[PDB]
RNA sequence: GAGGGACAAGUGGCGUUCAGCCACCCGAGAUUGAGCAAUAACAGGUCUGUGAUGCCCUUAGAUGUCCGGGGCUGCACGCGCGCUACACUGACUGGCUCAGCGUGUGCCUACCCUACGCCGGCAGGCGCGGGUAACCCGUUGAACCCCAUUCGUGAUGGGGAUCGGGGAUUGCAAUUAUUCCCCAUGAACGAGGAAUUCCCAGUAAGUGCGGGUCAUAAGCUUGCGUUGAUUAAGUCCCUGCCCU
């Protein structure tokens, strides 16, 4: 497999059972401004860096 | 937090309902200006109608 | 020759000295000034309730002692002068030569 | 330089076994003289510490142990030592290793003889000194 | 007319290989001082720990597990005798075994609950590079103390050989344990 | 009493294992031959090292420290940090 | 140079002070602090064998400092957090035995004049004891 | 010729005598490089190797520390000094070399004239710390 | 102690015209911790606080009363809050160095802290000064901590209950409770099970002191500090509360 980075288009809303996570529409810098909708948990900003281990489950909620 | 009450906005609306003539644009005259025509029984709530005033002042220049 | 002030509230306090003043320096004299003494605080913590029931909340009270020092050294017909002044009752001004 | 010295593990008073470790803490292990008494039998015995236990002669042993079972010679006190002004005798020294056990059983057959309930709550299964006894020493 | 060194050090050439971990380890000259300890007001702004070197950061999370809560002399003494230790070994500065250890130990996928309101499923998420630097300093210190807890090595001792047993990812390590075991998680949990 | 014991958490180290007093000639040649030919001495690292105790560790190595041959780099209340030059 | 006391590395000057003490053998110690130390409710005795020119040295500092302070003055300047146990440290203040005795010894050397106020103070015949050393032990220091 | 300027840490003291002299440095009558806990050691160093040299030959300041503890000490001679160099520079030389010698040491560290306040909070009445609380006892 | 300044007062942006939110600027500080509290109720606690008291009970052999012993302190146990702990980050001997609120005798009714000095191992014993008080106790030489020595991973020197023999203080007397000191006995205890409590910054925890009953008397209380984190800054998943 090989894993990919991306920076972060603009964050859409905190969910989970808990309100732990935030979920990101993130961005492909693999690509272009195309995305996929992650499930980051951790303090997180727009443009932060993230490592993508996944760019299949393409999740989204409203 | 800034959602100054009621009495505020009392006394900021007669404030410019009664002497227009020595208001302006700024604050840290407006702040002295409001002793000389008012009743302020109180020193935090000489800053807080203050700045509402004149805040508000750019509105009436406006529309 | 001192004078020692010890009150309560202290706009008392400070028209006291200020009472001791306006009588004082149109005299000959040479005055000291109000030397800021420690106000005390003798605090009480209380129970609250007088039996065993609900949450453990304590009432604390607090008294203040303002305390100034002034300073007259002269002839004592000036003080058995300043002697005749009307006063606030919390206030109890001793005398010391 | 300290090459090797012959020693392990040795007899001392026929009742407790002492060891190699430091020459303070091995007189540790006889019963009735505990941390301090031994550091002070062992410095007014003028033997260095720091030279360790697993390096001392035969004669220094019993030089300890002269004064061990006999300090009252020398120096060392009554407020220092074990026995207090009551023995049935008036007499001031220390307990030695096995004296141990026979002095704790004459305290407790004569404060039986007394009906002293220092000794009927060490006799019953009670405490003096547990002044709460609800959740002292359970089962 | 002056550059900023920290201690007997140089804080220079650490190159930290990979991005999702710049911005958020600080040892870059606009965020470097000459001592491990700083007035803290790092509770105001949520982001505002992004603003501090990694080096305090490893001093604060050492001093855990109750006895140890406090004395943060003795807990950079400690870092201080790490750095003593990794520098005497095949030279190459503790500073950037420290580095490439959160870049190793910081355990890229993780897991908590979603719904579908019903029972647990336990999706895999993903994680900040915030929290991977947070998770990987935990770990670390950890793994210090489990390490030394009753054997005769000190803090310092353990501390130093754990930095560089996690740096050489060949699986020797606390931290590369519990994150390999995340990742074993992750895939389960997928 | 009964010590019913209701937590569970075993697992302890090794066995109260056993350490030496006072060092062998054994112990001298396995000493003045590579406790300095290492490259970092801690007298905590070749206590557990060589199965030696740390009270004659911390003996053994200040006296090889004592005639200069090894070279530390500091000493502060904790910890005593060595290594060998040349 | 011109050597402040304070120049000095302190606990080396206050430990190098307890050797050059011995040069001389300034001291008296009647019977009971030959025989047993204890400090105020300690655990063993000093492992430090020197610890009368270990007591002498510490005095020579804070009497430094305080002058019609006192013995028990020097009981506060030691201080101990005494153990208990079960129940939780308090503290109790230094001893009184030596802490006259430490004072007797100094005394011996004239070093120690007495406020009617106060109680024991320098005098330059000490004075000029402790600045020599300093002269002599920074020159240890630095070289 | 003097100013005798204030740090104020936390519940500390450091007054600084600030004069033009020929460079020397005290610790409330004590030197330079006598401090106290040795962990905190280039942190009083902090200021002159970061400042420069002629600035440290040309003024004499010798600080006298009324403080509350160990560290608040150090940081308060670091805040004293800090500003010191701000003070000193606010009444002789003029101030395109004063506001820019502030811009140095605030682009390193902001807390060198922010004397930014932290008193602790008050210990509550239903626990025991200044925000704890105890353990409720349920059914 | 009077008087000053923090208002989102300027810029950006999102905003019904708005209310306002969010970054940054200079500023110590863009809100610190509290305190006092809404109408209405519980048959929530207190008749043992009372010269606040209704009704029944008791009053000369007294449910009034002092006085003299004993109890409230008993222990196969169960539960609660705590305290020191379970060790090498440490234990010990010493050297170093720096707090903040507050406390103190001839009172409307029973009554102190302590300077210096000597004696005594230690607790303590004696004489003199000072404090009805920013004077003096007191530049409260507070501890944690820090600089060296030993120990070396050992139910050990980690741990201090029980138990032995004494030495001191207060008291009307301390026995079947005192307090303090000394030697000596060296006890379970290997980081605590299913469950749950407290906490977002000088906050948590580690560490000491002062105040309240006090003659002796703090583990509890209530305040004061000192080394000063970790992770958050979000949700309605758990418990619960608010508006339709
Ligand atoms: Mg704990
Ligand atoms: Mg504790
Ligand atoms: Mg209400
Ligand atoms: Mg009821
Ligand atoms: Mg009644
Ligand atoms: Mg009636
Ligand atoms: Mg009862
Ligand atoms: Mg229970
Ligand atoms: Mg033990
Ligand atoms: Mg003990
Ligand atoms: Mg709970
Ligand atoms: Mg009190
Ligand atoms: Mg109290
Ligand atoms: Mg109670």
């Amino acid at each position: 497999q090989p894993i990919k980075l991306a920076r972060v288009t603009k964050v859409l809303g905190r969910t989970g059972s808990q309100g732990q996570c935030t979920q990101v529409r993130v961005e492909f810098m693999d690509d272009t401004s195309r995305s996929i909708i992650r499930n980051v948990k951790g303090p997180v900003r727009e443009g932060d860096v993230l490592t993508l281990l996944e760019s299949e489950r393409e999740a989204r909620r409203l | 937090g800034r959602v100054r009450t009621k009495t505020v906005k009392k006394a900021a609306r007669v404030i410019i309902e009664k002497y227009y003539t020595r208001l302006g644009n700024d604050f840290h005259t407006n702040k002295r200006v409001c002793e000389e025509i008012a009743i302020i029984p109180s020193k935090k709530l000489r800053n807080k109608i203050a700045g509402y005033v004149t805040h508000l002042m750019k509105r009436i220049q406006r529309g | 020759i001192r004078i020692t002030l010890t009150s309560r509230n202290v706009k008392s306090l400070e028209k006291v000295c200020a009472d001791l003043i306006r009588g004082a320096k149109e005299k000959n004299l040479k005055v000291k000034g109000p030397v800021r003494m420690p106000t005390k605080t003798l605090r009480i913590t209380t129970r609250k309730t007088p039996c065993g029931e609900g949450s453990k909340t304590w009432d604390r009270f607090q008294m203040r002692i303002h305390k100034r020092l002034i300073d007259l050294h002269s002839p004592s017909e000036i003080v058995k002068q300043i002697t005749s002044i009307s006063i606030e009752p919390g206030v109890e001004v001793e005398v010391t030569i | 330089v300290i090459p090797e010295k012959f020693q392990h593990i040795l007899r001392v008073l026929n009742t407790n076994i002492d060891g190699r470790r430091k020459i303070a803490f091995a007189i540790t292990a006889i019963k009735g003289v505990g941390r301090r008494y031994a550091h002070v039998v062992l410095r007014k015995a003028d033997i260095d510490l720091t030279k360790r236990a697993g390096e001392l002669t035969e004669d220094e042993v019993e030089r300890v142990i002269t004064i061990m079972q006999n300090p009252r010679q020398y120096k060392i006190p009554d407020w220092f030592l074990n026995r207090q002004k009551d023995v049935k005798d008036g007499k001031y020294s220390q307990v030695l290793a096995n004296g141990l056990d026979n002095k704790l059983r004459e305290d407790l057959e004569r404060l039986k003889k007394i009906r002293a309930h220092r000794g009927l709550r060490h006799f019953w299964g009670l405490r003096v000194r547990g002044q709460h006894t609800k959740t002292t020493g359970r089962r | 007319p002056d550059i900023k060194l920290f201690g007997k050090w140089s804080t220079d050439d650490v190159q930290i290989n990979d991005i999702s971990l710049q911005d958020y380890i600080a040892v870059k000259e606009k965020y470097a001082k000459y001592l491990p300890h700083s007035a803290g007001r790092y509770a105001a702004k949520r982001f505002r720990k992004a603003q501090c070197p990694i080096v305090e950061r490893l001093t604060n999370s050492m001093m855990m597990h109750g006895r140890n809560n406090g004395k943060k002399l003795m807990t950079v003494r400690i870092v201080k005798h790490a750095f003593e230790i990794i520098h005497l070994l095949t030279g190459e500065n503790p500073l950037q075994v420290l580095v490439n250890a959160i870049i190793n130990s910081g355990p890229r996928e993780d897991s908590t609950r979603i719904g579908r309101a019903g029972t647990v499923r336990r999706q895999a998420v993903d994680v900040s590079p915030l929290r991977r630097v947070n998770q990987a300093i935990w770990l670390l210190c950890t793994g210090a103390r489990e390490a030394a807890f009753r054997n005769i090595k000190t803090i310092a001792e353990c501390l130093a050989d754990e930095l560089i047993n996690a740096a050489k990812g060949s699986s020797n390590s606390y931290a590369i344990k519990k994150k390999d075991e995340l990742e074993r998680v992750a895939k389960s949990n997928r | 009493g009964k010590a019913k014991k209701k937590k569970w958490s075993k697992g302890k180290v090794r066995d109260k294992l056993n350490n030496l007093v006072l060092f062998d000639k054994a112990t001298y040649d396995k000493l003045c031959k590579e406790v300095p030919n290492y490259k970092l001495i801690t007298p905590a690292v070749v206590s557990e090292r060589l199965k030696i105790r740390g009270s004659l560790a911390r003996a053994a190595l200040q006296e090889l420290l004592s005639k200069g041959l090894i070279k530390l780099v500091s000493k502060h209340r904790a910890q005593v940090i060595y290594t060998r030059n040349t | 140079p011109g050597v402040t006391v304070k120049d000095v590395n302190q606990q080396e000057f206050v430990r190098a002070l307890a050797a050059f003490l011995k040069k001389s053998g300034k001291l008296k110690v009647p019977e009971w602090v030959d025989t047993v130390k204890l400090a105020k409710h300690k655990e063993l005795a000093p492992y430090d064998e020197n610890w009368f020119y270990t007591r002498a040295a510490s005095t020579a500092r804070h009497l430094y400092l305080r002058g019609g302070a006192g013995v028990g003055s020097m009981t506060k300047i030691y201080g101990g957090r005494q153990r208990n146990g079960v129940m939780p440290s308090h503290f109790s203040r230094g001893s009184k035995s030596v802490a006259r005795r430490v004072l007797q010894a100094l005394e011996g050397l004239k070093m120690v004049e007495k406020d009617q106020d106060g109680g024991r103070k320098l005098t330059p015949q000490g004075q000029r004891d402790l600045d020599r050393i300093a002269g002599q032990v920074a020159a240890a220091n630095k070289k | 010729q003097s100013v005798q300027v204030f740090g104020r840490k936390k519940t500390a003291t450091a007054v600084a005598h600030c004069k033009r002299g020929n460079g020397l440095i005290k610790v409330n009558g004590r030197p330079l490089e006598m401090i106290e806990p040795r962990t905190l050691q280039y942190k009083l160093l902090e200021p002159v190797l970061l400042l420069g040299k002629e600035r440290f030959a040309g003024v004499d300041i010798r600080v006298r520390v009324k403080g509350g503890g160990h560290v608040a000490q150090i940081y308060a001679i670091r805040q004293s000094i800090s500003k010191a160099l701000v003070a000193y520079y606010q009444k002789y030389v003029d101030e395109a070399s004063k506001k820019e010698i502030k811009d140095i040491l605030i682009q390193y560290d902001r807390t060198l004239l922010v004397a930014d306040p932290r008193r602790c909070e008050s210990k509550k009445f239903g626990g025991p710390g200044a925000r704890a609380r105890y353990q409720k006892s349920y059914r």
